[PDB]
């Protein structure tokens, strides 16, 4: 569970990734797919290879969701339904790969904004990307 | 399991790191990150709040002899069940630590070195130190 | 994240348990203790042997407690603020240890009660014994 | 590993196993306990409700291949990873389980061995059958 202090720090970092929410979200793919080859497993009929326009699209539906989560920080279950059917009822993604993916962000917001990666907003991002990935592994209503 | 041109990568960007100081940062972000860590150092003192433990200075001085340990991996990056015998008796026989810890403590410095290099931690060199790392927490857990 | 029928099955498994929440949370940490000795070192003041009184008074406490995060299954960061605060602020319990203790008293209630540990209960069952091992690892407010 | 008297007690309780049935049991609590590990099983037809992978004739028939393996091991309960290896292949190269799945089947089978034996499963021969699905499950990762 979040703190109160948790929350201004997430929508205070995530705040300022602003506008390259998109670009980050293909790096962290990216990143994910080099480091992790079994994460590939799940994306059979995507080209992967390095500036893949369907990675680039994948990485902006991925920041968008992300940029959701936040608005919506203290009802998730709701606001992340449908994606919870999509990778719990249909993809059964394994939740181990989440731990993956929210490593992969964690590092691509360290080397993009250096200024803002302090350790308080680290323990804060991590937490909420935990958080969000319970959600999307749970098959609940 | 490392490629000649991913122990060249790894090698290259090791000796640009600031010995003195990721140790401390990697191991101070740990007991913020994962507050039950805290409980291991409970000699080090204050640990009270993230600014007190990054500027602890038993944290910053125990985070250079942990990375002591993994330039000594680096340079032995066949042969690491060797190098890390004894401390892998160390953590479990006298400091009980489960080794899901090893693997926040290497996943933490991959971090550490994305934000001290920024863009050139690239994706291909970040994947040269997750091989490195896993190898470290497989070599520690007993 | 728990579903509803999720909740319909711990409250009515857990209801069967009934006076004997007790007794089977001193053998859950009775098991806990013997299959995974590092578990000990939490209790280093206490007389752990077989049959003591003070593991005895222990399980019940915890009995007791698992009884109350049913009756709160929807709000339960609130009804557990202060075990929070014990296990994750003072004692640091590692989360690993709670996937321990929740194994064991699934065990526990496996050999006491087999007509109700079917695999639906198990799966409610093992889902809530998460939800409240989240709760008590965390440091919120 | 297992003291001579902790070896007797699961060979014991194992010779009264129904090898028909518990493999299957286990298998199918896996599948509904751990929802995502349906995706490995995908051409064994209906899985859809708790009923369903119960009843499952496939289901029913690798529990028994699975459980056959155990058997195996416990018969060479030094020399788990010679008796594993050709399995760890398989599960690795070819199928990509992640290893912490193989935690989960042996917790799940100890459970299903205390819903059978009851009052006989006791912490003692619960605890002599954790260090053995362990065992397993360190021989099955690779
Ligand atoms: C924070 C974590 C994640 C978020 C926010 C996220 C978000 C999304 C979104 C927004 C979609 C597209 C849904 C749509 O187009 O309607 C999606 C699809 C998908 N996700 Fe995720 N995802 C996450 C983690 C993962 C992980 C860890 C995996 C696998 C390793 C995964 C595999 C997929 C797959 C395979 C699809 C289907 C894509 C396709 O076939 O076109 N996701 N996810
Ligand atoms: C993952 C890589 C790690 C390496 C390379 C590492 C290395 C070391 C080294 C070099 C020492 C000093 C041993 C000596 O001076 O004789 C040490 C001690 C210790 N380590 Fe680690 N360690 C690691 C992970 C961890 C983790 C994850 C924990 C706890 C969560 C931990 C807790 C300790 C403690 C408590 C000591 C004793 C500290 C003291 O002297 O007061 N270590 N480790
Ligand atoms: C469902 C999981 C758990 C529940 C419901 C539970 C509940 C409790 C309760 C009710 C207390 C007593 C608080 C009081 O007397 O005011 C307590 C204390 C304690 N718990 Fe837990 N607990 C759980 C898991 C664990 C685990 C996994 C550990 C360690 C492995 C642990 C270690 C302790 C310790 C050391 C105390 C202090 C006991 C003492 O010093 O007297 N608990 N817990
Ligand atoms: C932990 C102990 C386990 C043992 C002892 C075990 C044993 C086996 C055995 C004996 C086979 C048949 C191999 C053959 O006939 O050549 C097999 C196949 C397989 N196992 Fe496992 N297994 C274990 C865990 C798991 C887990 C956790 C998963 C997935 C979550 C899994 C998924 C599979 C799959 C997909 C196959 C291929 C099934 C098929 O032929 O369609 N296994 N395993």
């Amino acid at each position: 569970v979040l703190s109160p202090a948790d929350k201004t720090n997430v929508k205070a970092a995530w705040g300022k990734v602003g506008a390259h929410a998109g670009e980050y979200g293909a790096e962290a793919l990216e990143r994910m797919f080099l480091s992790f080859p079994t994460t590939k497993t799940y994306f059979p009929h995507f080209d992967l290879s390095h500036g893949s326009a369907q990675v680039k699209g994948h990485g902006k539906k991925v920041a968008d969701a992300l940029t959701n989560a936040v608005a919506h920080v203290d009802d998730m279950p709701n606001a992340l339904s449908a994606l919870s059917d999509l990778h719990a009822h249909k993809l059964r993604v394994d939740p181990v790969n989440f731990k993956l993916l929210s490593h992969c962000l964690l590092v691509t917001l360290a080397a993009h904004l250096p200024a803002e990666f302090t350790p308080a907003v680290h323990a804060s991002l991590d937490k909420f990307l935990a958080s969000v990935s319970t959600v999307l592994t749970s098959k609940y209503r | 399991h490392l490629t000649p041109e991913e122990k060249s990568a790894v090698t290259a960007l090791w000796g640009k790191v600031n010995v003195d100081e990721v140790g401390g940062e990697a191991l101070g972000r740990l007991l913020v990150v994962y507050p039950w860590t805290q409980r291991f150092f409970e000699s080090f003192g204050d640990l009270s709040t993230p600014d007190a433990v990054m500027g602890n200075p038993k944290v910053k001085a125990h985070g250079k002899k942990v990375l002591g340990a993994f330039s000594d991996g680096l340079a032995h990056l066949d042969n690491l069940k060797g190098t890390f015998a004894t401390l892998s008796e160390l953590h479990c026989d006298k400091l009980h630590v489960d080794p899901e810890n090893f693997r926040l403590l290497g996943n933490v410095l991959v971090c550490v070195l994305a934000h001290h290099f920024g863009k050139e931690f690239t994706p291909p060199v970040q994947a040269a130190y997750q091989k490195v790392v896993a190898g470290v927490a497989n070599a520690l857990a007993h």
